[PDB]
């Protein structure tokens, strides 16, 4: 549901 | 006898003060440089200040994901407990930050890239009717006399809470803030030996820290409304 | 008979009281229930805003007597007790109502007795805040405060060296000192078995100042929902 | 300009 947040989290 | 040993926590200790000054340079490492916009008086909002202060604020949450991400067990909780630590926390630090780059005496604000406001060019950029109550925040610091050590610890010890809602793991949260308290309390001890009540007292700096973003919410909403554009979509997950 | 262990027990002994008889137990609550809008949610039932308000009202006078009990609070200028009290009102307002939850009936009891279920907690002037303040309540049964505890997290949260506008901040500050000592040494006696229970319960202050934030604006919403002004002392205290 | 509140604080 959160794009930029995930992605960033994601690596 | 003057200090027991205390090697886990020391090392936490500095993971924790390398993750903090690596992702949000010191005041004195910075270049400051100010702006002549709308610098005389207070304004409804300065557009020129806002996207300036909308950039910078975005790339200082980005700078926070990496600072969490940098905290030893953060990456081993759930990518939805991530998220909801930091969403819950991120306008906790995003204060605590800014507030740690006040200069009393021209009563001014440092973002990252040295850019230097003064009080009423920051309620013109964003901070509209939070600033004195922002600034005398920033005021209370200042006694205090906080290292990047102890603004890293009193960041971790934000972001990582079990108490925030929807966490679906908020024990383990418990387990891994826990350590944080525990480093804080003795960083404080050593720093500054037989002066303390010092420990509950930079704490609580957390509850006014809660106080702030709790209004701080409704400011978003309201520039939200005001601003011609949208509001940054990072903010706005971090909002949501 | 080490000095500062004596003034702090002194010190600890007199909010107990102080709580105590300013604000009695759950359990010595002659509970009583009534029927208006108890089953759907409503904007607002007049009815329950006009009881809730009037406990609120007398609550906020039983408040002040607290504070007028507290060590050092009538030393300070007329404008900072003042200032405190304004400040500190929502703050210990939420905490004293929330420390009168009930679990398995799902409700809150004022000092008259008066019990209302969650619905009725909304319809009478919590609203959209009603889940946050209930979700509040019970994050804090467990933790299972006493008087001593919850006088002195209450105690804490109107000596505030860091509201806006005080004339002696230094002096509030340093006056909120012994309160913070106190509570984590009652809590070390008290608790030895769960240790970082001071951090614990200190920082349910943070949910409080957090809860009050949004008090204050929801209490502006009320003001133009409401068919006429809220009691004077409510006004007052939340200008 | 209430006078409530002060007037609870005189007692
Ligand atoms: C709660 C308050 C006082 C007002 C609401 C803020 C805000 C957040 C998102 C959008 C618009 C306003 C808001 C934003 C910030 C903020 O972005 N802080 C910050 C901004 C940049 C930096 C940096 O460059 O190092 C450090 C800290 C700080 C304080 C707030
Ligand atoms: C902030 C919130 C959650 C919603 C706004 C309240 C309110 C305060 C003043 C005017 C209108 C609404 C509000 C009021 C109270 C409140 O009046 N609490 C309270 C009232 C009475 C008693 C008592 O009889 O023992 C105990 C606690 C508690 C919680 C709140």
């Amino acid at each position: 549901r959160h794009k930029i947040l995930h992605r960033l989290l994601q690596e | 006898e003057s200090y027991e040993m205390t090697a886990e926590l020391d090392d936490l200790t500095e993971k924790i003060r390398k993750a903090h000054q690596e992702t949000f340079p010191s005041l004195c490492q910075l270049g400051k440089y100010t702006t002549n916009s709308s610098a005389d008086h207070r304004v409804r909002l300065d557009l020129g200040l806002w996207d300036k202060f909308s950039e910078l604020a975005t790339k200082c949450i980005i700078k926070i994901v990496e600072f969490a991400k940098r905290l030893p067990g953060f990456t081993g909780l759930t990518i939805a407990d991530q998220i909801t630590l930091l969403k819950a926390a991120c306008l906790d630090i995003l204060i605590l930050r800014i507030c740690t780059r006040y200069t009393p005496e021209q009563d001014t604000m440092t973002f990252s890239d040295g850019l230097t406001l003064n009080r009423t060019q920051m309620h013109n950029a964003g901070f509209g009717p939070l600033t004195d109550l922002v600034f005398t925040f920033a005021n209370q610091l200042l006694p205090l006399e906080m290292d990047d050590t102890e603004t890293g610890l009193l960041s971790a010890i934000c972001l990582i809470c079990g108490d925030r809602q929807d966490l679906e793991e908020p024990t383990k949260v418990d387990k891994l803030q826990e350590p944080l308290l525990e480093a804080l309390k003795i960083y404080i001890r050593k720093r500054r030996p037989s002066k303390p009540h010092m420990f509950p007292k930079i704490l609580m700096k957390i509850t006014d820290l809660r106080s702030i973003s709790a209004k701080g919410a409704e400011r978003v909403i309201t520039l939200k409304m005001e601003i011609p554009g949208s509001m940054p979509p990072l903010i706005q997950e971090m909002m949501e």
